[PDB]
């Protein structure tokens, strides 16, 4: 199934994504 | 026994019926013998009293229990 | 809520205590009347699902047409005039008919023996006893009827229906300490909502 | 009429139970202003509080047949979450005050905070200034025979201390005061008697300034220990 | 001023606070404390509707489900409540006459009526559904009420007293409460259980309380052996009178 | 100064902080942090042994009932302590170079720490009385645990940030929590309930991370259809996403 | 089924909506 994983996958790296960002920031936002 | 449970728990329903009692109050005076003791106004029965109050006294007197794991009808 | 501060205490408890006591005494020491009641034990044998067919025949429309006519059940519920509740009032429809007869023979059914009770009321304990009697007649043919119609059994009477002595039902002290006990926790709970709806 | 029969009172403390008050028996003069003066920690707020009734004594008792009044200007008997009109309404239950005296009650509270919208907001969003208005505004609101008082006069701005202090004049005549104050000028001009307190004793002093300069004395003598 | 008119206006004062706090700001609290009742008897009527029939045929399961379900979420209320209430209002006890037990009765007193009014809402709304709601014997039934009622207060008043300056029991008795649910047998009824185990389970006072509360309420309601008010009528009145005496005995202390 | 140094310090300053107030003054929370589990294994073992011999046998209902019950003592943890975790500590917010996530994480840290420690003796525990404790396959049981963790720890988070400035709120999920108990079938085990309410009952995340890790605990372990961990691992990073996400928006607003 | 269908829609257009909304507020925040 091509595109269902793919479409699968591709949320899912998505929201990983979006995860690490948001983690980063807040590690960042202590100055 | 026969020769099960229904027939015991018919025993006890009909030990406090109104036939029994009636039949019982033929049979020994049930109702001369309860008044005799004057001086105890709170466990005596009262002359000149209803039916329903003589099967709630007679009710009252005689305790039945039910054993039901092991099906044994204990009359006091 | 000029209204709602002008209920004040005098006026609640006036029209939440004494004026309902005036009228259940008034009613109950007076205009009540008695109410016989006759009690049999009955069961079928040669079985739950023919005590279960004849606790759904006892409160039937046909049984109560058949004891109708027999004893005339309409003419006799109708004679307290004293009492306006629980009598019978004449030219009534049929489904009240029907539902105050249910509401006068109560059928009850132990789970642990399949015993039957049923306790009738009347005005007169011959009637009940007699009504009573007719009930159980009238079950034994319809359980003999049912038993033929498909082409056996008989009722076991554990204990035939009394003759009573006194009325037990319209009991009027114990509803009058019970109305004393609702009047009260109704008093309680309804003075503490006006309350704190006053002092908002 | 106040007295103090057999006061004990102390402090639970790791090492020990820190007495502050050992079997006091002590009658403060009647329909007159009281000066309660003493060095630090000797047990002059300990003892306001004792007569305000915010704090029981472990042993014995304070028997009084007049009003005594809390701390004025104490925002610690609020509710941060409660709004001033319902504290107002609140303590006015407290001391079983009618309903038409409890809304002027409010409406004199309302009027003398001036604070405004936030009359109808809670405690929790207020300031010290605020806190210490409304706490003021609910003393006046009852009509007590004594009022204490431990340096409620540098409260608020120049503004409402000279609102309090015109008020405070006003009430002069009418009703009675004790004051724990280390400013001996105060003393002077609006306290008729002295009470030291000092090592759990209380003393009285019929004039001012005898009991100012036996305070002064003993602070001499204190300061000159080694 | 008699002790008993300045006792009666701080109650007074102390109930309405508490009912501000309770419910919510927005008038909001009833319907937060009408979704408990009816979230037990969805999951309970989906999860033994059939066990209870192969239980008894005579009883059906909505009203004997309520009828012992509102008097065990009053007693645990009122232990709840009532653990809590000396300390919440620490600053109040500034103000003379005041005192501790004042707001532990307010509260026990708000408790009971809210649970009052949710018993009968749930009582009409059983009667718009065509079941049985009027009680057979009513005056049993308020007895035992009451029974339950001045246990529930007397053993919430006992943790409240006992357990001053050490909030960590309180956070224990709580996870007693939770078998005490499945214990008192107000879900099931109590006849299915083998007897193996029946008398350890006879100690629970709310046990015969609920049974025989049940029983007065029902008619033709079979009770079983050693169901005895005496037992739970003793033990509220020697928990009420151990109460009363331990806080009679740490009243200043309570004050703080 | 790198914002992970500083972050780093505060944490582990957070992280003491709770412990000193979740544990006892008298360090004593040991003991009723231990005392939790053993209370409902002596309950459920005197209630449900021969239930449990009838529905299978082949495992013992204590290394069973442990592997299942403190999975999900450790997640109803992580929500109840990670929810509260902003409205706990207001006056700790004056000082810069802290977060309430900081406060959140050190929470869940402690709980995830001291369950963790819960879970080990009372492993060892249960291998000292002779029955099984050896995982057959231990990765499997990590990633389950890990899964489990972040799905915990995302919905607290989700909640503290969701239900500010509405403490109303955290009155009622505690409520949403205790049916969830035996929705998950932690007590005993779902292949004896029928499958007529399966479909309903597998929309719950923690009841296929429970499953998945006693099958990966116990060797030959029957897991019924759909109880993939796809659902539950989907459900854990979307919740964590979204409650990541409410955060960032809602971050200036939260610390007040 | 139209309405229900339509409904349906409506019911996950409007989720959908609310999920881009916060997301496109998060981004833009810097």
């Amino acid at each position: 199934r091509r595109w269902y994983n793919l479409a699968t996958l591709l949320v899912v790296c998505c929201l990983i994504y979006g995860v690490v960002s948001l983690v980063v920031a807040t590690i960042r936002d202590h100055q | 026994r026969q020769t099960s449970r229904e027939d015991t728990c018919y025993l006890q329903t009909y030990i406090h019926s109104m036939g029994l009692l009636q039949k019982l109050d033929q049979q020994l005076k049930l109702r001369e013998h309860f008044g005799t003791p004057l001086r105890d106004p709170l466990f005596r029965l009262w002359g000149g009293t209803s039916q329903e109050w003589f099967l709630e006294y007679y009710r009252s007197r005689v305790e039945v229990l039910m054993d039901d794991i092991c099906g044994l009808l204990t009359v006091r | 809520m000029k209204l709602v501060s002008r209920l004040t205490a005098k006026r609640l408890q006036w029209a939440l205590v004494y004026l309902p006591m005036l009228v259940a005494t008034v009613y109950f020491l007076v205009f009540s009347a008695d109410r016989y009641v006759s009690e049999s034990v009955i069961t079928v044998r040669q079985s739950r699902e023919d005590t279960c067919y004849l606790q759904t025949y006892i409160h039937s429309m046909g049984l109560l047409q058949k004891l109708d006519q027999q004893l005339k059940l309409r003419e006799h519920f109708g004679t307290p005039l004293r009492d306006p509740l629980f009598r019978l009032w004449g030219g009534t429809s049929q489904e009240w008919f029907l539902e105050y007869y249910r509401s006068r023979v109560e059928v009850l059914m132990d789970d642990i023996c399949g015993l039957l009770t049923v306790r009738v009321q009347g005005f007169e304990p011959e009637f009940a006893q007699a009504l009573n009697r007719a009930i159980l007649e009238e079950s034994e043919r319809f359980v003999n009827e049912l038993s033929h119609r498909m082409a056996l059994k008989s009722l076991v009477v554990v204990e035939p229906p009394v003759l009573p002595e006194i009325a037990e039902y319209p009991r009027r002290w114990y509803n009058l300490a019970t109305l004393l006990v609702v009047c009260c926790l109704i008093y309680g709970v309804v003075s503490l909502v006006v309350a704190t709806i006053r002092d908002h | 009429m106040i007295e103090l029969r057999n006061l004990t009172k102390w402090y639970p403390t790791p090492h020990g139970r820190r007495y502050v008050f050992r079997n006091l028996n002590f009658r403060f003069p009647d329909d007159v202003s009281i000066g309660l003066i003493g060095r630090n920690g000797a047990g002059k707020s300990t003892l306001m509080r004792l007569l305000g009734g915010i704090e029981a004594p472990n042993e014995g008792e304070v028997v009084t047949d007049v009003s005594i009044s809390w701390p004025v200007g104490l925002s610690g008997g609020f509710q941060g979450s409660l709004t001033a009109r319902e504290n107002v309404k609140f303590v006015c239950r407290i001391y079983g005050t009618s309903h038409e005296d409890m809304l002027r009650k409010v409406r004199f509270v309302e009027e003398f905070a001036e604070i405004g919208e936030h009359f109808d907001l809670p405690m929790k969003t207020y300031s010290s200034g605020m806190r210490s208005r409304v706490a003021f505004g609910l003393s006046m609101a009852f009509d007590f025979d004594y009022y204490l008082i431990d340096e409620a006069m540098a409260v608020g701005d120049a503004q409402f201390r000279a609102k309090s202090r015109a008020v405070f004049d006003s009430r002069v005549g009418q009703a009675n005061m004790i004051l724990v104050s280390h400013n001996m000028n105060d003393i002077k001009e609006y306290c008729d008697v002295v009470v030291l307190v000092d090592q759990g004793q209380a003393t009285l002093y019929e004039d001012v300034e005898a009991g100012i300069a036996a305070y002064q004395g003993s602070l001499k003598k204190a300061a000159a220990k080694p | 001023r008699s002790p008993w008119q300045i006792q009666q206006a701080v109650l007074f004062a102390l109930f309405l606070r508490e009912l501000k706090t309770r419910l919510g700001g927005r008038w909001l609290g009833v319907f937060w404390v009408l979704l408990e009742p009816v979230a037990h008897i969805a999951v309970m009527t989906t999860l033994f509707s059939l066990a209870h029939r192969a239980a008894m045929p005579s009883i059906e399961y909505p009203v004997f489900l309520i009828t012992g379900l509102i008097p065990f979420f009053m007693f645990r209320g009122l232990v709840t409540r009532l653990m809590e209430a000396i300390d919440s209002n620490r600053g109040l006890f500034a103000y003379r006459q005041v005192k501790p037990i004042d707001t532990v009765i307010a509260r026990a007193m708000l408790e009971i009526s809210l649970q009052s009014i949710v018993y009968l809402i749930a009582l009409g709304t059983l009667g718009w559904l065509g079941f049985h709601f009027l009680p057979v014997r009513a005056l049993e039934l308020a007895g035992v009420s009451a029974v339950l009622i001045m246990l529930g207060a007397s053993l919430g008043l006992f943790f409240a007293v006992v357990t001053n300056e050490i909030p960590q029991a309180r956070a224990i008795v709580r996870i007693s409460l939770l078998p005490l649910y499945f214990v008192s047998g107000v879900i099931f009824p109590v006849h299915t259980i083998p007897p193996q185990y029946l008398p350890l389970l006879q100690l629970n006072p709310v046990l015969h309380l609920i049974e025989l509360s049940r029983a007065s309420f029902f008619p033709q309601y079979r009770v079983l052996q050693g169901i005895n008010l005496a037992y739970p009528a003793g033990f509220a009145l020697l928990s009420l009178f151990l109460a009363l005496m331990l806080y009679r005995l740490r009243r200043h202390q309570l004050a703080s």
